[PDB]
């Protein structure tokens, strides 16, 4: 009944494509680095989410802003185990949140790869990304493991509930 | 739609009544327009331009003014940029829904794949104002599928990735090395070379086995029977499908369980199926009134039974096409164009 366009971005290797197809096909697919985008429509309760999975390689990150049209929600996916790049993730998140086109978008952060041994937890990702500083933004952070699917529908449920 | 009306007003103003015949040089081919057509250029050369303008305001500016070809190119870039921004995600969603519905129906085709790379959007980002390279791209993809039939992996996939990469480079040139900038430009001038010396006009080499036109023009179902023909199994089938103003490709490659049937519309992307039935379903519904109706949007003509037909279907000779050299004095073949780099190992600026 309600269509909602979702932009899913994050650094390369975050898990974005894995999440998309875990949600859509119920499977773990063998992925390669996405140079381009994938898109799927995922029906969940009242809502048709069209989810845009856009490549996160640094050399194609400038293209992200070409996918902002009529977007109601932003999914930012962070590799919880990548401590070296978490401040880079934060920089990329904040650049997106600066865009006037996205000023009303709800933000769901997936703190992904919680199964890996040196994974920062949700509270720590929340501080590293500066989420508490986000004023005038409906946001939420969900700990996930894409490969098992743990957390993904909890994430989606929150997002659906915000968008209704 | 306001957009459709405005985009048609804009279109009329590019083919104007000062040279009525669709025989005079179109302004989109001219060096001046093409120099004009790029980002961040209207603000330098077009009086009254403002970047906060709507499409309609830009089209008003276009049609009310007295503009050089270069000024027209800059405005065309700004109008087309915004128009594509409004439409391309809607369109992609639509193509993907049809793919996924067919792939997922009955017995799932687990090997079905889709890769979207809409040319108009990538070429606008690449500051290429010619208005489309469906013919060059369709030919390159058929060469890629010849190469993949013979055992190379992911050649068409990487062509399409390189369109994205070139668009990233050309839209934001200061973030990449001089070498990357030159690479991106060289990819695009290769498409232009292919258009300038089109191998279908080349009589010294025959890149085609058969041209099916006029009288024996094929319907969509005719393309389906040719692609999915089991008599072929083992060997590649490589077709270029020509609407009046747009080229596409379709193929079969691989043997037994690795056999795949694919379709490339440069305006959308590539789909491949392992199921012949599903490939036939996709193509029928892609073109068919009952579904996406691309037969109407590409303005295909009709036969006497009123079924949509392609102006031309070319049954390609892939090994010969692969070896074709689009520019006299340069050894680079169609296969070499496929292999052109865009990114290289230098860290991003
Ligand atoms: N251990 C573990 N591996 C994961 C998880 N999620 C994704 N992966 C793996 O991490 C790798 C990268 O995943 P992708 O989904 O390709 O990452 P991406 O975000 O789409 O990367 P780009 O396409 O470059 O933007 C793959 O090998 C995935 O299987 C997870 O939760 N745990
Ligand atoms: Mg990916």
């Amino acid at each position: 009944k309600k269509e909602m366009r979702i932009l899913m971005v994050g650094l390369d290797a975050a898990g974005k494509t894995t999440i998309l197809y875990k949600l859509k096909l119920g499977e773990i697919v063998t992925t390669i680095p996405t140079i381009g985008f994938n898109v799927e429509t995922v029906e969940y309760k009242n809502i048709s989410f069209t989810v845009w999975d856009v490549g996160g390689l640094d050399k194609i990150r400038p293209l992200w802003r070409h996918y902002f049209q009529n977007t109601q929600g932003l999914i930012f996916v962070v590799d919880s185990n990548d401590r070296e790049r978490v401040n880079e993730a934060r920089e990329e998140l904040m650049r997106m949140l600066a865009e006037d086109e996205l000023r009303d978008a709800v933000l769901l952060v997936f703190a992904n790869k919680q199964d890996l041994p040196n994974a920062m937890n949700a509270a720590e990702i929340t501080d590293k990304l500066g989420l508490h500083s986000l004023r005038h933004r409906n946001w939420y952070i969900q700990a996930t493991c894409a490969t098992s699917g743990d957390g993904l529908y909890e994430g989606l449920d929150w997002l659906a509930n915000q968008l209704e | 739609m306001g957009l459709e009306k405005d985009f048609k007003r804009y279109g009329d103003a590019l083919k104007p009544d000062t040279s009525v015949p669709g025989k005079s040089k179109d302004i989109r081919t001219t060096k001046d327009f093409l120099n004009g057509y790029k980002n961040d250029h209207a603000k330098e050369i077009v009086d009254g331009f403002r970047s906060d303008m709507s499409i309609k305001q830009l089209v008003d500016l276009f049609v009310k003014g007295s503009w050089s070809a270069e000024q027209k190119g800059a405005l065309a870039w700004e109008i087309e940029s915004r128009a594509l921004k409004v439409t391309f995600q809607n369109k992609s969603e639509k193509y993907n829904r049809l793919f996924r519905e067919i792939a997922s129906a009955g017995v799932v085709d687990a090997k079905a794949t889709e890769q979207l790379a809409p040319q108009l959007m990538l070429l606008n980002l690449s500051n290429d104002g010619f208005g489309g390279r469906s013919d060059p791209l369709s030919k390159l993809v058929l060469v890629a599928k010849q190469l993949e039939n013979d055992g190379q992996v992911g050649v068409a996939r990487q062509l399409l990735e390189k369109m994205y990469s070139a668009a990233a480079v050309l839209s934001n040139p200061t973030l990449y090395s001089d070498s990357e900038n030159a690479n991106a430009s060289k990819l695009l001038s290769s498409l232009a070379a292919i258009h300038a010396k089109n191998p279908m006009h080349d009589t010294s080499m025959k890149v085609w086995q058969e041209k099916l036109e006029g009288k024996q023009a094929l319907t969509v179902n005719g393309v389906v029977e040719k692609i999915t023909d089991a008599s072929a199994n083992g060997k590649p089938v490589l077709l270029e499908l020509d609407a009046p103003g747009h080229a596409m490709a379709a193929w079969a490659k691989g043997s037994g369980d690795d056999r795949v049937y694919g379709f490339y519309d440069p305006n959308a992307g590539i789909v491949e199926f392992s199921s012949a039935e599903k490939f036939g379903d996709y193509l029928t519904r892609f073109f068919g009134k009952s579904d996406l109706n691309m037969a109407q949007s590409y303005k295909l003509g009709k036969n006497d039974a009123g079924e949509a037909i392609f102006n031309r279907v070319v049954v390609m000779d892939g090994n010969t096409l692969a070896s074709y050299k689009p520019t006299f004095g340069d050894k680079t073949t169609m296969q070499g164009i496929l292999d052109l780099p865009v990114f290289d190992a230098t860290p991003m600026k």
